């Protein structure tokens, strides 16, 4: 039921795209709404078959108490129907999940679901559904007349890993539409000239990957060698 | 849909492509904001030389922990309901035709924990909470070694402190102005 | 006898340009070249310190 | 994992190419010489219309997101230019360009389609309170520091660089002179030694 | 005839939000350098903050 | 010619894309292989005209 009222000609309303969102039933001539019937995706949540072999399966957009009835849990594998009802069901911003451990800790972020919430596989061992934290509270002794000065120091190595070409391919533009047939490369033809185009951009492609190379190697143009006698302090 | 069958993968290709969009855009913001691990606050004493930093930082008196300034910018950026994110993102009831509007990862009020604590470690530590352990200097004294930076002596700051800090203070003031007008530039 | 450039339906790989012994002929002139003669090998000629 | 994932995806892209010799796309069969075994040229002529459009589709899209996913290799490869150029064969100020802390130097290794960097960086240990003063008052004459801050460890006043604790006693020639007294807020009664 | 015509709206809509994504990237990209070099730091480099 | 290793039920084998490349001979029972025959990829190298 409700709320619009129509001018008394008009049968069915629409919206900005133009879709069908309200009609006028013609015995009682009453407005009525249409709101699709719910669907979403399913996700599955696991720690990696080198691992474990238990999982958590996330609805999205659900209320969760449609669960068992959205999908065909009576119709499903007793293997499936234990992923729709339980003791284990969480709902959240995100949907619901169903087969995670609601704790109330905070980690950092492992698999993340969304809106503020993670899961991850430690504790036997299970699966676990948190509030990830930002990190360490702190507060910096802050007044008008106090400094702090550093009295030792760390030298520090890290390491920082950048992408810099990829791999060359190439199409026979001919041979992967109909190889060897010529009653279907004279059919061809009449496309115009879309094999050279093709080619023409998957070359100029290739070329560019060994430009990315000159130009992060080879800056220096002098080969130089290590000294034998290795005295660096 | 048993037709659809017929044109092979082109519909496990199209949702690959819109899930690496999807998973690129969290990793845009944490990109940006998460870049200190340690959520600093600021001291309840505010003896900051004479510079008044009331308008850009949070207030407890709202339940967003938001500053002065990010509630007008929040206030700001709408939508006139021109397509289709208002009929089905800020929250729900789905919409047709199996479109879907994900949530981000970080909320709204975990991005305003991350920009005051990156306040909180500035005007409280200068530049060492960046390259270490944050370690406190009077915010004046601080001031000093930024005029140093760009090749004024540091007796000209102690020398004219008190109209450096009106200055500062008088431009605060007319970034509200730029932006309680309607003629926003966001 | 396998010619197998005509064995994926027209799909190749095409190999890079420079191998992977010339890279790493590259890289260990960037390491003789910092370690001998510090910042100098990058603006003019080397010079040791 | 970076590198890693440029070769998951560009395997994906082209399995899925493969993969889609097999669909008929309202064809009486995907098989080209199937058609061709059983119809006669007028018939023909229609399915292998419908396979030619199809199969030009699939290496459409292939060519298109190859374009795009080649543009950001590029962009990833102009930075790593950058940090050769700039970390390698300099020493850096820009904060958190090469590493994390206060950069010294960098060596560069080679991996796999890709570049690794081992950033040497300074980082600041263990600290300790103190308090300071912005200027010294001595003759009527404030004196500020050439390059340091003033400490005291609760008696005596010395100065000290400000990235390590170095004490030392404060002369005229690791001072300066500026002004009077009254003008700076926070000045502090001491002795300037003079070393002639 | 729907359903080819139904799939090119599809494919022309991934396609511009793949080119929109990479320009958000390159501006989160600039971002992300102006925390570390102006927030976290001070800069020399002339008109970047 | 092949050596494949076939079953006695069997009259042709396939690879991912659907296509066949080994068939038997009906009479003698012989396993062989197909193997397309164009050889596309050819690179000219030249200086200019
Ligand atoms: C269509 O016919 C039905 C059947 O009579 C009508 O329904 C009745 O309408 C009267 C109004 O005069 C109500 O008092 C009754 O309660 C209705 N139901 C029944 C079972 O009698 C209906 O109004 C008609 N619709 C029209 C003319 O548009
Ligand atoms: C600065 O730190 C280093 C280590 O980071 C200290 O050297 C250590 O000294 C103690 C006692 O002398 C030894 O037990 C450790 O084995 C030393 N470490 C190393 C790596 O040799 C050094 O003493 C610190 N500086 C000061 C002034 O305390
Ligand atoms: C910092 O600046 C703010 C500017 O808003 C000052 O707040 C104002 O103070 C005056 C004086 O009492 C009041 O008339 C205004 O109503 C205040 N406005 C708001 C929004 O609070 C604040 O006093 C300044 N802080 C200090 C320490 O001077
Ligand atoms: C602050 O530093 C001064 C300068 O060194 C210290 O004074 C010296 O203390 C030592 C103690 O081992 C005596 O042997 C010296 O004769 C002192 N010199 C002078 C000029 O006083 C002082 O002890 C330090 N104060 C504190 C609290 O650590
Ligand atoms: C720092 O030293 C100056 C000079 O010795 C002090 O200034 C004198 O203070 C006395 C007592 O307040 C006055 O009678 C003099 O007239 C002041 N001289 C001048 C030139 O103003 C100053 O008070 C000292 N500071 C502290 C905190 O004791
Ligand atoms: C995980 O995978 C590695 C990869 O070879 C394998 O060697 C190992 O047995 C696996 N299982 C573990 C570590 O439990
Ligand atoms: C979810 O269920 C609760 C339980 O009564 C209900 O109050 C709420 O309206 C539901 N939300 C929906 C249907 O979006
Ligand atoms: C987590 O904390 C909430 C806060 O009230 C509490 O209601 C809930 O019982 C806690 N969960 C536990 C103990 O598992
Ligand atoms: C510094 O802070 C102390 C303690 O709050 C205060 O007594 C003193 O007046 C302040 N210094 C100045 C110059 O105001
Ligand atoms: C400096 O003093 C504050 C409070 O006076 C204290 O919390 C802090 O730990 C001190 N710093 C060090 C390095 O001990
Ligand atoms: C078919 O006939 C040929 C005669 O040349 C013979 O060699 C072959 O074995 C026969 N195959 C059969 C009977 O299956």
């Amino acid at each position: 039921e409700s709320n619009k009222k129509f001018l008394p000609f008009q049968q069915f309303g629409r919206d900005i795209a133009d879709t069908t969102d309200a009609v006028r039933d013609p015995q009682t001539l009453e407005i009525l709404d249409i709101t699709p019937c719910s669907f979403g995706g399913v996700s599955v949540i696991t720690p990696g078959t080198n691992t474990s072999n238990q999982v958590a399966v996330l609805y999205q957009d659900v209320n969760c108490t449609e669960v068992p009835v959205a999908i065909h849990a009576d119709q499903l594998t007793p293997t499936w129907r234990v992923y729709s009802t339980g003791s284990n069901v969480f709902q959240t911003r995100a949907g619901c999940l169903i087969g995670a451990e609601h704790v109330n800790n905070s980690y950092e972020c492992d698999i993340p679901i969304g809106a503020g919430i993670c899961a991850s596989y430690q504790t036997s061992q299970s699966i676990i559904a948190y509030t990830m934290s930002l990190g360490a509270e702190n507060s910096v002794a802050y007044s008008n007349n106090s400094i702090a000065i550093p009295t030792n120091f760390t030298i520090s190595v890290t390491t920082e890993i950048l992408p810099v070409s990829m791999t060359k391919t190439s199409v026979d533009c001919t041979m992967y539409i109909c190889g060897d047939s010529t009653e279907c490369s004279n059919l061809l033809l009449q496309y115009g000239s879309f094999c050279t185009q093709l080619n023409r951009a998957l070359t100029g492609i290739a070329v560019e990957q060994d430009k990315n190379t000159q130009e992060v190697f080879a800056q220096v143009k002098q080969i130089y060698k290590t000294p034998p006698i290795k005295d660096f302090g | 849909s048993n037709l659809l069958l017929q044109y092979g993968s082109f519909c496990t290709q199209l949702n690959r492509a819109l899930t690496g969009i999807a998973v690129e855009q969290d990793k845009n913001t944490q990109e940006v904001f998460a870049q200190v691990k340690q959520i600093y606050k600021t001291p309840p004493i505010k003896d900051f030389g004479g510079f008044n930093f009331s308008q850009i930082l949070p207030d407890p008196s709202k339940p967003s922990k938001r500053s002065f300034i990010e509630d007008l910018l929040f206030n700001k950026v709408t939508l006139a309901d021109a397509g289709f994110i208002k009929q089905y993102g800020d929250c729900c009831a789905q919409k047709f035709n199996g479109l879907t509007v994900l949530p981000p990862l970080l909320t709204d009020e975990m991005i305003a924990q991350y920009t005051s604590a990156l306040l909180a470690g500035t005007i409280t530590s200068g530049w060492t909470f960046g390259a270490g352990a944050a370690l406190q200097i009077p915010f004046a004294m601080q001031m000093a070694y930024r005029f140093n930076g760009i090749g004024v002596t540091q007796n000209v700051l102690y020398e004219n402190q008190k109209l450096i800090a009106n200055q500062f203070n008088s431009a605060i003031g007319k970034i509200q102005d730029s932006l309680s007008s309607t003629a926003s530039a966001l | 006898d396998l010619i197998c450039a005509q064995k994926f339906n027209g799909l190749t790989v095409l190999p890079p340009l420079l191998t992977d012994e010339m890279i790493a002929q590259y890289t260990s002139a960037l390491l003789a070249g910092t370690i001998t003669s510090g910042w100098t090998f990058g603006a003019g000629a080397a010079l040791q310190i | 994992g970076k590198l890693q994932d440029v070769v998951n995806q560009n395997a994906q892209a082209l399995n899925t190419l493969v993969k889609q010799l097999s669909s008929n796309f309202g064809a009486i069969s995907s098989v080209l010489n199937d058609i061709l075994s059983r119809l006669d040229p007028p018939e023909a002529e229609v399915q292998i219309d419908r396979l030619i459009t199809g199969r030009l589709q699939s290496l459409q899209t292939y060519v298109t997101q190859q374009l795009i996913r080649a543009a950001e290799i590029r962009a990833s490869a102009n930075l790593a230019a950058t940090k050769m150029s700039e970390c390698v064969l300099g020493q850096s100020k820009r904060v958190d360009f090469c590493g994390k802390g206060y950069h010294l130097m960098s060596f560069p290794q080679s991996a796999p389609h890709g570049v690794v960097f081992l950033h040497v960086t300074y980082v600041p240990a263990q600290e300790k309170n103190f308090t300071t003063a912005p200027a010294i008052c001595h003759d009527g004459k404030a004196h500020f520091p050439r390059e340091g801050v003033f400490v005291s460890n609760g008696t005596h006043w010395f100065v000290t660089q400000r990235n390590f604790y170095e004490p030392q006693i404060i002369t005229t020639d690791n001072t300066f002179v500026s002004g009077n007294c009254d003008v700076v807020i926070g000045i502090v009664n001491n002795t300037v030694y003079d070393p002639l």
